[PDB]
RNA sequence: GGGUAAUUGGCGCAGUUGGUUAGCGCGCGGGUCUCAUAAUCCCGAGGUCGUGAGUUCGAUCCUCACAUUACCCA
RNA sequence: GAUGUUAGGAGGGCAAAUCCGCCGAAUUUAAGCAUAUAAUUAAGCGGAAGAAAAGAAAAUAACUAUGAUUCC
RNA sequence: ACGGACCAAGGAGUCUAGCAAAUGUGCAAGUGUAUAUGAUUCUUUAAACAUUUUACGCAUAAUUAAUGUAAUAUGUCUAUUGUAGAUUUGUGCCCCACUUUGCAUACAAUACCGGUAAGCAA
RNA sequence: CCUAUUAGCUGGUUAUUUUCGAAAGAUCUCUCAGGAUCGCUGGAGUUGAUUAAUAUAAUUUUACCAGGUAGAGAUAAUGAUUAGAGGACAGGGCCUUGACCUAUUCUCAAACUCCCAAUAGGUAAAAAGGGCGAAAUAACUCAAUUUGUAUUUCACUCAUAUUAAAUAAAAUAACUCCAAGUGGGCCAUUUUUGGUAAGCAGAACUGGCGAUGAGGGAUGCUCCUAACGCUUGGAUAAGGUGCCUAAAUAUUCGCUCAUGAGAUCCCAUAAAAGGUGUUGGUUCAUAUGAACUAGCCCUGAAAAUGGAUGGCGCUAAAGCGGA
RNA sequence: AUCCGACUGUUUAAUUAAAACAUAGCAUUGUGAAAAGCCACAACUGGUAUUAACACAAUGUGAUUUCUGCCCAGUGCUUUGAAUGUCAACUUGAUGAAAUUCAAUCAAGCGCAGGUAAACGGCGGGAGUAACUAUGACUCUCUUAAGGUAGCCAAAUGCCUC
RNA sequence: AGGGAACGGGCUUGGCAAAAUCAGCGGGGAAAGAAGACCCUGUUGAGCUUUACUCUAGUCUGGCUUUGUGAAACGACUUAAGAGGUGCUACUUUUAAAGUUGUUUUAC
RNA sequence: GCAGAUGUCCAAAGACAAGCUCAAAGAGAACAGAAAUCUCUUGUAGACUAAAAGGGGAAAAGCUUGUUUGAUUUCUAUUUUCAGAACAAGUAGAAAACGUGAAAGCGUGGCCUAUCGAUCCUUUAUAUUUGCAAAAUGACGUAAAUUACUUACUACUGUGCAUAUAGAGGUGUCUGAAAAGUUACCACAGGGAUAACUGGCUUGUGGCUGCCAAGCGCUCCUAGCGACGUAGCUUUUUGAUCCUUCGAUGUCGGCUCUUCCUAUCAUUGGGACGCAGAAGUCUCAAAGUGUCGGAUUGUUCACCCGCUAAUAGGGAACGUGA
RNA sequence: GACUCGUUCAUACUACAGUGGCCACACCAGAUCCCAUCAGAACUCUGAAGUUAAGCACUGUAAGGCUUGGCUAGUACUGAGGUGGGAGACCGCUCGGGAACACCAGGUGAUGAGUCAU
RNA sequence: CGCGGGGUGGAGCAGCCGGUAGCUCGUCGGGCUCAUAACCCGAAGGUCGUCGGUUCAAAUCCGGCCCCCGCAACCA
RNA sequence: UAUGUUCGUUA
RNA sequence: GCCCGGAUAGCUCAGUCGGUAGAGCAGGGGAUUGAAAAUCCCCGUGUCCUUGGUUCGAUUCCGAGUCCGGGCACCA
C-alpha cells in the first residue's frame, strides 16, 4: 500500500556520525590526460636532468673506486 | 520528475539588469597559472563551457589549463564526505579569486616589516590583532550637546 | 530527412585523406541458415515442447536509426555512419 | 520478411516497338410533354523514378500505394 | 510339421544391499514460466552372481610415442 | 491485538562440500607426500612410523578470441627516479637544530611485457 | 510413496555479567510484506599521535565570493485592475459620444521583478610551503640555443623563546579488512503543499520517541527538568508550598462575586455580537453631560449512565496580574 | 383469482423438492455398413450390433390449442471447381568441385463462388405535418444484413417507479 | 470520569468497600467455537472458458514403403530436318514417332 | 501537487565568413481601401531564433548571400543522475584529415536546457589481426640438380563456418519475461501494512442557534418575519480518513425492556402580540407525567385512515440475535 | 588644440538649443582603375574645389534618465530564547542582524599607450 | 462524475484528408395547366455552436467552454 | 398494349 | 422535505452577453364571392406571475415566496 515515498530526516546526523570526511590532497596528482605537448615535453627535461646527472655520479663514483 | 543539466537555473544563469551582452574584451586578458584559486561564475552569454549549476559562485584551484578551458578542482559535499570533482569550464565562466588577496598582502608587508624589525632586532609579534576590547578613555564632551533622552508616547 | 549521394568526407581505411565517398544506405540482409546461432535455434526447435525461445511481442517504437554505407572512390573500402532517428528518409531528394 | 494480383478519362475497363483506343460522365442540339432511344468534341504524367533499346506505358528495375494466402528466437 | 500321461530332462515362484536390461514422472531451481533443471532420478516391468557388467582396439595420440577391461 | 489452565520431560543456526577473510602453527620459492607401497607394529593399531638422488594441486608471469608472444639489460653481484617517512651515523650515555642512511607505505614519474590503435613495413 | 517438495508469509528460537551500539534514507530491481547495493554499527589490524602541536573542527574571527527567499512595488518592465482630470481620429446632431494620448488614482501575482535582507553556503589565513637569485634540462612556448614556462641543483631567509587570527577532555586520529542488523517509522517546534477540515495526506530544518528509565505535567510512548554503576551527606532543576502531598493558610499591592466564577505550555474548544456590573485610562462639553478605550465579571453558552480546576474544597482566596 | 410448470414422475444422503430435471409431442442433423455414422482402445481389438432408415447416433424445444415474422452482412457449419492464388515434405531442373544455393509443380486447408437462422445470433434515428388544442394517418431525410413482425407487458422481464 | 492503541477488571483521581452460602438470569466479560469463508496481498493454487501463449490424442491430406503381372493414351527428355526474327556460331516455332523418362486410364 | 512538453524535425534549420537589422507606429505616394508596394522618421528587441517553458542573442545567435560537409576517424580528463556503477546527454582537450575566412580564429551537428536502450542472437563493414585440433589447397612460384621422397628461398593460399573490433535490427513496465479471462463451487499462506460494521479525530453535507437590517408587515426594520452578508453549536445524516479489531467484536428492521438528554409536542405556572372574546403565534422556568390503534411496504423513512391532550425530537456499540 | 588604439561601459545615454576648427577629424569633388550595387546611396578606388550646415568637441535646460549621499527607518522582514500575551488570527519582551519603493539634495565623468600640430 | 464521439443552409446530411463549401428536400421567380400537383427552366440561402492558439492561410489542426449522444458508476 | 393525381360548400 | 424548470395577449409560444416587448389562434373592420368557406390586409388587447433589491434604467441580472410540472435519497 501507501508508503513513505521520501524523506532526509536524520540522514545529516548519520552524514555527521563518521564527520564529513575530506578529501586526502595528495601532493601530486596524475598527468594522464592533462596537457599533451608539455607534460611530454617534460618527460624530456626530466629526462636530460637525470642523464647529466648520472653522468657525472658515475665519474666521481669511478674516480674514487679507481 | 524533471533533473535536467540547467534545472532551476531561471534565475542563476539570467544576466543582470543592464549588463546582458558578451563579456567585454579585456576579460579574455585574464593571466591564469597553474595552482592558483578561481571563482566559477557562469556566464549565461557563453552556452559552450558553462558549468553544471551547483559550481556557480564556488571556488577551486587550477589543476589544467588549455587554450581556451580550465580544469578546476572543487569541493562538493555528497552526503558523509566531501570529494573533489574536476570541473572543465571556458574562460568566460572563471574568474580570478581574491579568496587569498589579503593573505598575500599580509604576505608582502609582514616581509617588509619583519625585515626591518629583525635589522633592528626587536621581537616583534607579526599574527592578526583580533581586535576586542578597548581600552579606558578620558573622553570629553561640551554639555551643550549632551541630549536627554526619554521614551516616545504613543500617536 | 534529405541526405545527397555524394559526400566529400575523410577516408578512414587505405586513404587517410578527405575523399568523395558514395553514400547509400544500409540493409539488414537475410539471416543465413548456417549462422551457427541460427543452427542452435533449429536444432533446439526440433522436439517436442513448443516454442523454446522468448518471441519479443511488445514493439515500442515506430522509427529506426538511419545507417549511411558510406565508399571512399580511390579507397575501395566501405564505412558505416549512423544518423539520428527520423521518419521520413530520403537519399538525394530534390533540393 | 515470402509469393501472387491490382490500381490507364470524373465512373468502369481490356489492349504492348513503326500504335493510347474505347462504353458510361459534361455540355449542346434530336423524338406531342416527361419516360426510355442516335450524335459531335471535353476528359489519360498507361500509379511513381530510373534503366535496356532504328523502332516502348511497353523490356527489366527500385520506391511507396491495396487485397489474398503463408512466415515469425535479439 | 501335428499327435503321444512314450524315455530322459529343463523353465515357472521367493528373495535384492551391491548388479544387468527396459519404461519413466512431477515436486523442486530458475526468486514468475514454457526450453532447461530436478533426472537419463523416484515409482512401474523384467533378468543374474558371490560379485554382476566391461573387456582383448574398426582405441589413443601427433610423442623419443602408448597398448584389453575395471577401480583409486 | 494474538499465544499461554497447571506441572514434568523433550524441544530449534547444525553437518558436509566449496570460497574467502581473520588469527595461530610449520616450512618457505616453494609447499602439501595423493592414490599407493614397506615394515619383527598387528588388544589398543581403522593409529602411529616410513618413502633408492622430474606423479599431481596450488604457487613461482603476464596477456590475447587467437596463431601466440612474454617483463630495465650487459653498460653492472647490480638491485629504476623523486617527495615524505621507520631505523642508523656524526656535530652541537640521557632533550633539542643541522648531518648520514632511506624500511614499510602513500602519492607520482619512468622504463619494460601482452593486447589495441597510429606511423612505417621485405 | 516422490517428500523432511516449496513458502518474499505467520509462530517459536534455551545461562550470566561486561563493553560498543543502529536503521526505518538512498540507487537498481515483474519492484511496493522481498532483495542486492550505499549509508549508519561491531570486531580485527596497521599507520600515526603520545612533543598542551600539527593533522583536525555540525564553532567563530579576518578577507573575498555566490544567491533573488521574506520584504518592497504597482508611476521599473510583464500580466492583472478601479476611478475620474486635460487634449489634435471615428460617429451623429459649433455641440456630444467614444476611441486614442498625457499626467494622475484604488487594488494585486506560486509559475512578475527595478531593488533586496536575516539565516543558510563556499574559498583562504605559510615550512613536503612561500619570497628572492644564479646554474643546468627540454623535442614544449616565443621573433628569441637563451623569450617564457616547468622541472632539477645550489644559494640567501620567511613568526615559532605563545605557536603566520580565536577556541578546542583536537590523535577518542587516519586507513584497511571481515561482517551483523536496518532499508513499514512516528512525534514536537519553525517553514510548507493538497484538502472545508482531520489524532488527514505529502515535504524542509533541528531535536526527540522508537531503543529510555528518573523528577514534574493528577493521568499520558513524544511536553518541561534531566538522561541512568552501588551508596552516605549536601544543595538544586522543572514544578510547587490549604489538605490529599514534602514545603507559606508567607509577606506585599491591585482586581474579581459568577441563581452553571476561576484556577499549571503541550492540554483537553469557544466566536461574532452585547452589558446603566465594577475598575482604571483618553478626548470633547460650565462638577456636571457625552463619546471612546481595556482589565476582571456577566449574556451569547443546548446532549444523552452519575462526575469531575485530579479530588476535597476555596471568596480578609486556596481565583486572576505582579512583587 | 393471478404467476409458473401441461400432467404421473425425478432431484442437491446432512440448510434449497422448486418455477429446476425428465416426459409425450415438435423440429433439426449425420449415416446405405464391415473402406458407413457415433463412440471406446497403447496396440490388437471392440460397443451400438441378436442392429439396418418405421434404424442407430447427435442436438434443441417441451402436453393440447393457435402460431412460429424479417436478416446469410458477421461467426460457424456446409457444397462445386484442374479456370483458381497461397503451402510442407518429397520430386524435378539449373549452378557449383561439393556441401549448398536457386527455381518449378495437380494435396488438404485457407482464399474465391454458393447454401443454411426449429445454427450461434441480430432485428434504427431525426425533423415537419389535419380548418379548437392535442396527436400525427401523411411528407422529407440519414441509415441497416434486416431494422422487433403476430402477439404480450410496470409480468418472476420497467430503471425513472410507490 | 480521565488519559491511553481514539469503548479498562487492573493505571490516575474519585465513589466506595464486611464472612460464607441457595435458586434464577441473560447487561458485561468488545464471553465460547475456529489461524475470517467477505476484502486485499502472495511473482501460492485449483475448477471452468475462450478468436490468451505453447503444445497434444483424434481427424483430413500429400510423400516414401508395402507393391506384383500386362495394355493404351498423354506429357517430358534426347536426336535429325525445315520456319521466325537473328552476330562459322547464339536464341524461339514447326516437322519425326527415331532411343529414353513422368502422368492418367484400363485388364489380371 | 500546479501549468505544460518529449518518442520528433532539419543538406540545412549543420560549418564558416561577410553585409544588413528586426516587431511596431507615424507621416507621405496613381489605381490602392484597415490591410499590397515604395520613401523617410522613431524604434533595447516590444521580431526572429523548428517545437514546451525558461535562459541567451543587435556590425548577432536574427535576415540575406557566398563557399562548404567538423553531422569525419581515433583516444583521454571528466560533469550531470549517482552506488559517485552503467547507458544517455554534455564539457575541456590530444592525434589525423579538411571546411570557411584576408587573417586572428571558428567548426567533433542544431544558441543552452528534453528528444532514448544491456546480455544472447542476427546483420554488414574493417583487418599485412586469427582459428577450424595429424596435414595440404595461391603454387612445384622463383632459382639450381636428375630417371628423386633432391635442395634453398617467398607478408600476400580453397568453399563454408567461427572469432576480434564498429555501427545497426529492441526491449516505452524505457537497468531490458515470450503471456487472456472467469469462479455466485472454491483452496492455502498471511494481512487490521488494506476495504465492507461499531468506536475515534473532522464537520464539507445534514440538523440547530446567533449578529446586522434592505425589505414584508395598509403607515410601522425587529408583533411575527427577515433577503444580501456573517458568527457559532451538535454529532440525530452523509461524506473524509484508515487509528483499533481480518488465530472473527454476529452484519438491517421489527418485537420486547429499561434508562438517559432537552433543542418542550401535550400537561403546570409565566412574559409578548398585528391580544376584544374564542382560537392562535412568539417566548421563559421547567424533563414530574404522557406521547396511541391501523392499511401498504422487509423496510428506517414515507404516506394515508382514525383516536387523542399530544400523537416532540434524540442517545445508550445505528441500545438491545448465547 | 587634435588623432589612432584602448579601459571603465550612461556621472559616459536621450531630447532641444548655443559656441568652435593652423594641421587635424569630417562633410565634400569624381567614377579611369581594384571593387560595388536597381541605385558610385552604401561599399571600393582617385582626389582637394568648397564648408563648419552636419558628424565631432565644449556648454546650457527649476530637462528625462543615470549615479552618489541623505531620509524613509531601526520602519518592513528576520536568526536564537521564552511553562511569553492572546480563543485564534496575530503581538510583545531578551540576545542579535537589518531592507525596499518613494521623496530630497549634489553630480553628469574619469583614464592607459602612442602620435600630430603650435 | 470517468471517458469517447459529434455539432455545417430552413430540415436531414457530405467537404470538414488546411487554400475554390457540396447532395437532397425546402424557399423564390418564370413556364406547362382552367387551375393545383407532378414536370420543365433558372436563382438564393451555411456567421461551418462559442472563445483563444499554431500556420501565409483553420469550418478543418490545437486547447477551453456550451449542448447532444453513447458506455462505466463494481466487491461489500 | 411505358407514366399521367385532384377539382371545397350552397344555390 | 431539499435539486431543477416555466410563468410573456383572451389561449398557446419566441426575445443582442439589460434598452424594442413580438408571431399563430380566439377578435372587429375589411379585400374576394350570388352567398359562404378558404386566402389576403389591417385593429385591438400585456407591470413579460408576485414582491423586493443591482442599475441611469430590468421581462432580462440577483433573492425570496406562489402554482404547476422534469431529475434527487440509507442501511444490511
Amino acid at each position: 500500500a501507501k508508503s513513505k515515498n521520501h524523506t532526509n530526516h536524520n540522514q545529516n546526523r548519520k552524514a555527521h556520525k563518521n564527520g564529513i570526511k575530506k578529501p586526502k590532497k595528495h601532493k601530486f596528482m596524475s598527468r594522464k590526460g592533462l596537457d599533451p605537448n608539455f607534460f611530454r615535453n617534460q618527460k624530456y627535461c626530466l629526462k636530460g636532468i637525470q642523464k647529466k646527472k648520472k653522468e657525472l655520479k658515475l665519474k666521481a663514483k669511478q674516480e674514487k673506486n679507481n | 520528475k524533471s533533473r535536467g543539466k540547467r534545472s532551476g537555473t531561471r534565475y542563476k544563469f539570467s544576466k543582470k539588469f543592464r549588463k546582458h551582452g558578451e563579456c567585454t574584451a579585456n576579460k579574455y586578458l585574464e593571466k591564469l597559472n597553474y595552482g592558483d584559486y578561481v571563482d566559477i561564475v557562469c556566464d549565461s552569454t557563453q552556452q559552450k563551457g558553462m558549468p553544471f549549476n551547483y559550481y556557480h559562485g564556488k571556488t577551486g584551484k587550477i589543476f589544467h589549463i588549455t587554450k581556451r578551458g580550465v580544469g578546476v578542482l572543487v569541493n562538493k559535499r555528497v552526503k558523509h564526505r566531501i570529494e573533489q570533482k574536476k570541473v572543465c569550464v571556458r574562460i568566460e565562466h572563471v574568474r580570478k579569486s581574491r579568496c587569498n588577496e589579503d593573505f598575500l598582502l599580509r604576505k608582502i608587508k609582514n616581509a617588509e616589516l619583519i625585515k626591518e624589525a629583525k635589522l633592528k632586532n626587536e621581537h616583534i609579534n607579526i599574527k592578526r590583532k583580533t581586535e576586542g576590547p578597548k581600552p579606558a578613555a578620558m573622553i570629553k564632551v561640551p554639555p551643550s550637546k549632551i541630549i536627554t533622552i526619554e521614551p516616545l508616547p504613543f500617536y | 530527412v534529405n541526405v545527397p549521394k555524394t559526400r566529400k568526407t575523410y577516408c578512414s581505411n587505405k586513404c587517410k585523406k578527405h575523399t568523395m565517398h558514395k553514400v547509400s544506405q544500409y540493409k539488414k540482409g537475410k539471416e543465413r541458415l548456417s549462422s551457427l546461432g541460427r543452427r542452435r535455434y533449429d536444432m533446439k526447435q526440433k522436439g517436442f515442447g513448443g516454442q523454446t525461445k522468448p518471441v519479443f511481442k511488445k514493439k515500442a517504437k515506430t522509427t529506426k536509426k538511419i545507417v549511411l554505407k558510406l565508399e571512399c572512390t580511390k579507397c575501395k573500402k566501405k564505412r558505416f555512419q549512423t544518423m539520428k532517428r527520423c521518419k521520413t528518409f530520403e537519399m538525394g531528394a530534390d533540393k
